[PDB]
């Protein structure tokens, strides 16, 4: 067979695969009352709360910084207001790098 | 769970594919996309009604299906098929033979058949359907593939339960597991494959959509090699199927939860998505368009955008009084 491991990688996909290995433990876990494994199925169920909710705030500051840019493009109107823009534009950057790092990591763990 | 539009794939490719949406999608700053991987239609219909996903493609078929409890999914946008300045929203489910023989749509008892797949619209519903009166079937205690499978000699039915209908699934050409499988693995799985079933000479019959044998046929002297049943009982050219189909049914639609299903989300999505990635609209990545080798990934390949769902339309409006009536009567 074949891949490629850099696409395997990418946080986008081993969430992915995460969420799809919940779904295959609770429905083998159907197939069975019809307890260990509830551990493990715990423990995956954590470990996907977490990188939900950074990829959630990953979209959220996107959409933050996407707004603010464009009502920053408007310039030609004060400019304290404006370099109030142009602040959080860079702060919300600061924090979208920092929460991507945020996630690389956690996506081994 | 994310607040974001979260669609749903059938397989590795569908996956690879929505991963690389995703990519495009934040690249130029519109309405995000992750992907929920999953193995069958029934999968993604049951995890969006569980909450686990919130969109999914599916053909009139599953659309029906995903209509009913417990999961009570609606279409919220449908594709447009055709072209940018004759564009559809319908299309005709056709049955294709080769040009020489003579038998007629009354005469296909004991020849061997070709079908997209259990229960999809132009490859189940329609044919079988339209021969139900021919079948001799009395009902429960005995399921309807039993009939179709004394009907024909043999036939490909990719997802029908090999175990109790061996014959329905002989004609398959899947490898070992992957014998009469519901999926692209099965090489005679969906439109594409059910056409090349026929092809092969495997078949005597393709139960599919007008516009495949265009899709897969470019030279005009090929497709003077095949035919279409009208319902009449009479052979015509290919490019004559509005005088020769079986049926005319609207066309597949993304479903979504009837309530909290993110409508306006995932319509934003869509409109947004088509307006960058839709026909000739960027070489970098196509929301219509598969890799080499791998056929109609999330929408059907020759889409060229989507027609927004009235509000008050459920399942069973989006199909239409006719098909809707004649999926019933055929359960
Ligand atoms: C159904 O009945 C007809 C007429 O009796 C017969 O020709 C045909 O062989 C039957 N079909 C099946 C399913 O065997
Ligand atoms: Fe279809
Ligand atoms: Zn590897």
């Amino acid at each position: 067979g074949s891949h490629m491991d850099a696409e395997e990688v990418a946080p986008q996909a081993k969430i992915a695969e995460l969420e799809n290995q919940v779904h295959r433990l609770e429905q083998e876990l159907k197939e069975i009352d019809e307890a260990p494994l509830q551990s493990k199925l715990d423990a995956k169920k954590a470990k996907l709360s977490k990188l939900e909710e950074l990829s959630d705030k990953i979209d959220e500051l996107d959409a933050e910084i996407a707004k603010l840019e464009d009502q920053l493009k408007a310039a030609e109107e004060e400019d304290y207001f404006k370099e109030g823009l142009e602040k959080t534009i860079a702060a919300k950057k600061a924090e979208l790098e920092k929460t991507e790092a945020d996630l690389k990591k956690a996506v081994n763990e | 769970r994310r607040r974001s539009v979260q669609w749903c794939a059938v397989s590795q490719p569908e996956a690879t594919k929505c991963f690389q949406w995703q990519r495009n999608m934040r690249r130029v700053r519109g309405p995000p996309v992750s992907c929920i991987k999953r193995d069958s239609p029934i999968q993604c219909i049951q995890a969006i009604a569980e909450n686990r996903a919130d969109a999914v493609t599916l053909d009139g078929g599953f659309i029906y299906e995903a209509g009913l409890a417990p999961y009570k999914l609606r279409p919220v946008a449908a594709e447009v098929y055709g072209t940018e300045r004759q564009p559809r929203t319908h299309y005709y489910a056709v049955a294709v033979v080769k040009k020489g023989g003579s038998f007629q749509l009354n005469e296909l008892q004991g020849l061997k058949s070709c079908h997209t797949g259990l229960r999809r619209t132009a490859g189940w519903n329609v044919p079988i359907g339209t021969l139900r009166p021919f079948l001799n079937w009395t009902g429960p205690p005995e399921p309807i593939e039993a009939a179709v499978a004394r009907f024909f000699s043999a036939s490909c039915v990719p997802g029908a339960d090999k175990g109790q209908f061996p014959n329905l699934c002989r004609l398959c050409a899947g490898t070992g597991e992957n014998k009469c499988a519901f999926s692209s693995q099965e090489p005679y799985f969906s439109y594409s494959g059910a056409f090349k079933c026929l092809r092969d000479g495997a078949g005597d019959v393709a139960f599919i959509r007008e516009s495949t044998v265009f899709e897969d046929l470019s030279d005009e002297a090929e497709r003077d090699e095949y035919e279409l049943l009208c319902p009449d009982n009479t052979r015509k050219p290919v490019d004559k199927f509005k005088d020769c189909h079986l049926a005319r049914v609207p066309s597949h639609a993304v479903v979504a939860r009837s309530v909290n299903g993110k409508e306006d989300a995932i319509w934003n999505l869509l409109r947004q998505a088509q307006e960058k990635f839709g026909k000739d609209k960027s070489p970098k990545f196509q929301l219509f368009g598969s890799p080499s080798g791998q056929k109609d990934l999330l929408f059907k390949d020759s889409a060229i955008g989507f027609s927004r769902v009235p509000p008050r339309i459920d399942s069973g409006l989006y199909l239409g009084s006719g098909y809707f009536t004649a999926i019933q009567n055929l359960r």
